[PDB]
């Protein structure tokens, strides 16, 4: 819930994604991530693509966790 | 200046606050910081210019002031008997009344009271931030009228301010000594 | 600021200049090499090299060999140099078929000179073109490396393995 | 220019003078939201509504601890208490009248967005004078500052009633005395 | 003392002895690559004091975690392996320091990339010498105590000889 009050929707409150990522440059990287919000807002593959790719990585992660530390009685 | 002669002035201590007189060594009236900043996160509405720091900190201080002369006549009076006609209220003496009744409930109802008009005012110290014609400290309140006749009202402001620093201080002493002119440590 | 730019202002090459590939540590750490220092013949270079590699190459044979021994044994410092020694010989055999099969010349740093100047109509390969001008990239400057690695290769072995048995005895 | 109750504060820009019981007090500047469905008519239907159900409970507690229950219902003069005991035994009555209060809370969401998104109806207003008491005007206006004034008071009223019952467990005029 | 890199708002320029308005640009350069070298060195030692203070992993356990005292205690065939490390690296540097457009601390070779160097580049430079600068006085100060007193540093905090 609190993490949820991060990003500016409706009121003068709140971060803007593209401001975050333009001002992430670097010696190394030139422009940096400017341009990559202009990407997942306009790309469904993309959001698919670290949607799948995260969302995978979670299901591994939690048959880990799993029986590492069983969560159900009698499991 | 016309205190503390060997330092000029702050910056802001123009005199165009009532009870000034130049006194502020450590130039804390000249801080960039908007205070109301502190209410409202975020600039929140466009025409929001911003507040000094000065006029914050006259208003805080004209709060602390009559926080405080309340709170020693509150605290004189408990030394010398004056219970509030109730039960509950015997004598616990003022360094002990605050925890029991904390206990009991009831300093929870003043916070709650105290804290609504306190918000209430705040809310006019974010409307002056914006930029009302409301000056610090300045709330309207004059019920019976002993408020017109402006060099009346300019003596009673400078009365209000000197008072309350007179009254923060008194009020520290009394914490700290747990009193003495009227009870023991 | 940006550390990554075209390589020597070319934006056409199939490379970059990399706080990796162009750095002053990395300038100074490759011209300090035996494959890249100034002032050194072929045959010194093959020296060097062959000296350094027997050297660490003995070490992987000697202690994971098929006669280890966790106590110093003579027998298993003798399998590790012979390994060693042996697998410089064919590291040197290989050296010597790829400058057969890679040069043909015994001067460089000329040929391409004289051929840029006066011409070289001929069969081309040999006259034209050649690919480096190091004196590393001729026949002769081949064969003495070769030749380098392999006699510095014995004789690095041979310290390590005299290093070997003077740490394993005396420590 | 400044509110008139609030001298300190400027008026309200959303409030004039037009609803019943407009007198500038809003130092949150809360008339001034326009989002998640929420404004001014939303805000005030959604007053009116807590009016009317502040003053139908503050009278209902008052009626119940004076006079006594009706026949055939418990007794105990605690009435955040008492509603256990009645559905421990007419749990019908209560699930009859939650539905009921469920089915005119859905017509009565669904009247405010119509009346708001279509201009035609005031806030809180539904149509219900069967005795004509409002019918003129000039006294409509006295009646509706009346029934503002009242569900106000009886909102305060009634959230402190379910406090002391909830905290004492005793009655509303037992807590007075 | 100059348009150098490494002036911060507390003393800005801090010469207060004067030992950089007599010398030349090659004293300076030699004045600079000393700091640096020290910076970077005490940075490490102060990190490896408390690291080994509290975590010493190699040698099994052993090796007394208090530092000044684990100095004696490494089989000094361990420390000639760093000693001839260090030499390596310093002769790597001092081939480094010929190649043309050398600056005095630059052993990464920035100078190739950063023509027109920017105010981020300069502030970066800025943090590195002013933690270097820390670094070297909380080193000064460790071995100092640990000399003094003959404890280490998060065992005299933790019993409280402060
Ligand atoms: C800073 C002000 C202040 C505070 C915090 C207190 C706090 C207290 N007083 Mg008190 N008192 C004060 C000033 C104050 N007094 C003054 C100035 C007088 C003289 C008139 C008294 C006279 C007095 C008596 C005679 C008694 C107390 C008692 C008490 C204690 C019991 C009340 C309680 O539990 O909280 C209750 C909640 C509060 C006190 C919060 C105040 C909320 C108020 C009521 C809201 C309205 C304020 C008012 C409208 C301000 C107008 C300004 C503006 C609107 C124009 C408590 C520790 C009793 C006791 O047993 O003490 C040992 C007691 O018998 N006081
Ligand atoms: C609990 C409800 C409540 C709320 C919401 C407010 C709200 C407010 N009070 Mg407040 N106040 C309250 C209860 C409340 N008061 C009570 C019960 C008292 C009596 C003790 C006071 C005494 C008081 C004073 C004396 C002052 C305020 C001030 C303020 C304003 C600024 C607050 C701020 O920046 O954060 C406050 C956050 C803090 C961490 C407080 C600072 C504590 C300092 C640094 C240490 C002091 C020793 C402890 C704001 C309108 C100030 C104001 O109007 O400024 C213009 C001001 O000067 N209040
Ligand atoms: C179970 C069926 C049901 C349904 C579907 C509704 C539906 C509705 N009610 Mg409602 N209501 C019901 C039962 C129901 N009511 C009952 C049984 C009562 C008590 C008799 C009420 C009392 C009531 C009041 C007093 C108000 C509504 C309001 C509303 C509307 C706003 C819904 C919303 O966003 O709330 C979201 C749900 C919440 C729980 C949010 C409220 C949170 C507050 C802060 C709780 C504060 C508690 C403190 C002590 C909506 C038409 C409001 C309205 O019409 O505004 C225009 C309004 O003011 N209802
Ligand atoms: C917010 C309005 C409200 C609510 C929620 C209740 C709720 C309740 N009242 Mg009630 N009452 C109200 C207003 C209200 N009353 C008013 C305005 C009056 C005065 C006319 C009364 C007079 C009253 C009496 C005389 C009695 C109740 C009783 C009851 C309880 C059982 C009856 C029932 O299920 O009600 C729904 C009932 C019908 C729709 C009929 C229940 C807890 C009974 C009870 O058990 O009290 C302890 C009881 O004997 N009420
Ligand atoms: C509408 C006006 C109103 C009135 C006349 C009362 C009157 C009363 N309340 Mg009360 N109260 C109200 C609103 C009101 N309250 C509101 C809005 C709330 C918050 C929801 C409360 C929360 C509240 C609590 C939590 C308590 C009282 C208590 C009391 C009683 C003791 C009074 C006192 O000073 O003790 C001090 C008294 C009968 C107390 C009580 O019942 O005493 C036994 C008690 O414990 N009230
Ligand atoms: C001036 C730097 C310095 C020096 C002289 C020492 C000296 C020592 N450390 Mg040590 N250490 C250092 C920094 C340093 N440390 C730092 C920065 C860390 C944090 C990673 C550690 C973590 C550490 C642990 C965990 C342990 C020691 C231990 C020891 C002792 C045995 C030697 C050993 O195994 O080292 C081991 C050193 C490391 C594992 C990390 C060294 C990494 C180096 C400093 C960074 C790269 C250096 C590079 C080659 C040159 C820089 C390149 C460029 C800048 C020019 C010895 C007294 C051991 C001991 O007996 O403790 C009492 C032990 O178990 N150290
Ligand atoms: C080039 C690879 C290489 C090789 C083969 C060795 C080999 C050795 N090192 Mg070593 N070392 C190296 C690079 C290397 N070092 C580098 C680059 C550093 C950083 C300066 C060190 C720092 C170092 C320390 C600090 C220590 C060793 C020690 C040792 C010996 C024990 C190792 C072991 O597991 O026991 C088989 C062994 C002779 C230890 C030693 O000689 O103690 C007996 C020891 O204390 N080394
Ligand atoms: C891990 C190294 C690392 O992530 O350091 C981070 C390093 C710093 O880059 P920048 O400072 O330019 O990044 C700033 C912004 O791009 C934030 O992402 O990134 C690289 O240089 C990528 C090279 C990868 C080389 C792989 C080895
Ligand atoms: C989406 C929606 C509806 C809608 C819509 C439509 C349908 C889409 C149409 C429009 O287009 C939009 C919109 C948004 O309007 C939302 C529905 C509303 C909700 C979510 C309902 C919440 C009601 C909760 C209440 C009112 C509960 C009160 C509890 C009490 C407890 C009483 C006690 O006695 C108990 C039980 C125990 C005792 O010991 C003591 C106490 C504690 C006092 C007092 O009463
Ligand atoms: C230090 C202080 C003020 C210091 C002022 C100074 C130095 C002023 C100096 C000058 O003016 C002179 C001299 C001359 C001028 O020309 C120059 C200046 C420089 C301007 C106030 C302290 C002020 C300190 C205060 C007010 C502390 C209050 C503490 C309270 C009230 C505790 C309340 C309790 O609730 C608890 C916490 C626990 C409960 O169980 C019990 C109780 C006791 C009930
Ligand atoms: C919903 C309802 C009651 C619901 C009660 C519930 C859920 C209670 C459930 C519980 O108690 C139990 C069971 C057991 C407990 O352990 C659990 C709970 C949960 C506590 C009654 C509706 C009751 C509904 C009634 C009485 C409807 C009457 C309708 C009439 C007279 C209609 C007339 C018309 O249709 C004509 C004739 C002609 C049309 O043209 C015009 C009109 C006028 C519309």
């Amino acid at each position: 819930i609190v993490a949820g009050h991060m990003y500016k929707t409706n009121w003068f409150l709140g971060h803007s994604i593209k401001t975050i990522l333009e001002a992430h440059k670097g010696p190394f990287t030139g422009e940096g991530h400017k341009g990559l919000y202009e990407v997942l807002t306009t790309s469904w593959h993309a959001q698919l693509a670290i949607n799948l790719a995260l969302f995978g990585s979670l299901s591994i992660i939690v048959a880990h966790h799993m029986y590492a530390m069983p969560p159900y009685p009698y499991i | 200046s016309k205190a503390v002669p060997f330092l000029e002035a702050p910056k802001a201590l123009d005199g165009s606050l009532p009870a000034d007189v130049g006194f502020d060594p450590l130039g804390l009236s000249d801080i960039g910081f908007d205070f109301t900043y502190l209410m409202v996160p975020t600039k929140w509405d466009e025409s929001r210019t911003g507040l000094s720091a000065l006029k914050w900190f006259r208003e805080a201080e004209i709060k602390h002031g009559r926080f405080a002369m309340l709170a020693v006549l509150g605290w004189v009076a408990v030394d010398m008997g004056l219970r509030l006609p109730v039960a509950k209220y015997a004598g616990y003496n003022a360094v002990q009344a605050h925890d029991v009744f904390v206990k009991s409930g009831d300093m929870t109802v003043g916070l709650l009271a105290i804290g609504f008009l306190e918000v209430v005012m705040g809310a006019a110290i974010y409307e002056m931030s914006k930029g009302s014609d409301r000056a610090a400290g300045e709330f309207s309140f004059d019920p019976l009228g002993l408020g017109k006749d402006p060099s009346k009202y300019a003596r009673y402001q400078v009365s209000e301010i000197k008072n309350g620093r007179l009254a923060m201080l008194a009020f520290g002493g009394i914490a700290t000594q747990a009193v003495l002119t009227n009870s023991g440590f | 600021v940006s550390f990554i730019k075209p390589y020597r202002q070319d934006p056409f090459v199939g490379h970059l200049a990399t706080p990796i590939t162009t750095s002053a540590f990395t300038r100074a750490y490759l011209k300090v090499l035996p494959a890249y220092r100034p002032g050194l013949t072929p045959l010194s270079r093959g020296a060097e090299i062959g000296f350094t590699h027997g050297y660490f190459l003995i070490g992987p044979f000697y202690t994971y060999g098929p006669l280890r021994s966790v106590e110093f044994s003579l027998t298993s410092l003798a399998a590790g140099l012979l390994a060693a020694i042996t697998l410089l010989l064919i590291l040197t055999v290989g050296l010597s078929i790829y400058g057969q099969v890679t040069y043909d010349v015994y001067d460089n740093a000329l040929i391409v000179k004289l051929v840029r100047q006066m011409v070289g109509s001929e069969r081309t390969q040999d006259l034209p073109q050649i690919k480096g001008t190091s004196e590393l990239d001729t026949v002769l400057g081949w064969q003495k490396f070769s030749e380098g690695f392999f006699s510095g290769g014995l004789i690095g072995s041979i310290v390590a393995a005299v290093g070997i048995a003077l740490y394993s005895t005396y420590l | 220019e400044r509110s008139k109750s609030l001298p300190f504060l400027m008026k309200p820009k959303n409030l004039d003078g037009s609803m019943a019981g407009d007198v500038g007090f809003d130092p949150l500047g809360l008339s001034e939201i326009n989002d998640v469905g929420v404004d001014l008519y939303w805000l005030r239907e959604a007053e009116l509504k807590h009016c009317r159900l502040g003053m139908m409970a503050a009278a209902g507690i008052l009626f119940v601890e004076i006079l006594g229950p009706a026949p055939g219902f418990p007794a105990g003069k605690s009435q955040m208490d008492v509603f256990w005991k009645v559905y421990a035994e007419k749990p019908s009555l209560i699930g009859a009248s939650l539905a009921a209060i469920a089915i005119l809370e859905v017509i009565s969401g669904v009247a405010t967005t119509q009346g708001r998104q279509n201009g035609d109806r005031a806030p809180g207003d539904y149509n219900f004078d069967p005795l004509g008491f409002g019918k003129d005007p000039a006294k409509f206006k006295d009646l509706q500052l009346k029934e503002v004034k009242n569900g106000r008071l009886a909102m305060i009223a009634a959230a402190g009633m379910i406090l002391q019952g909830v905290s004492t467990h005793q009655g509303a005029l037992e807590n007075l005395s | 003392l100059d348009g150098m890199i490494g002036s911060s708002a507390p003393f800005k320029n801090f010469d207060p002895l004067g030992f950089a308005a007599k010398a030349d640009q090659k004293t300076l350069n030699k004045y600079r690559e000393s700091e640096l070298k020290h910076g970077r060195v005490a940075m490490l030692a102060v990190l490896g004091w408390i690291v080994q203070e509290f975590w010493h992993p190699l040698y099994d356990g052993k090796l007394s975690s208090n530092p000044l005292k684990a100095l004696t205690e490494v089989p000094l065939i361990g420390w000639a392996q760093i000693f001839v490390a260090i030499n390596v690296i310093e002769y790597l540097q001092n081939k480094i320091k010929e190649l043309p457009g050398y600056r005095p601390g630059d052993y990464l070779g920035t100078w190739e990339w950063v023509e027109q160097s920017d105010e981020g580049w300069d502030s970066y430079q800025t943090k590195e010498l002013n933690n270097g600068r820390l670094a070297m006085v909380a080193i000064a100060g460790l071995i100092v105590q640990d000399l003094i007193t003959g404890q280490a540093a998060l065992e005299q905090i933790t019993a409280g000889n402060t």
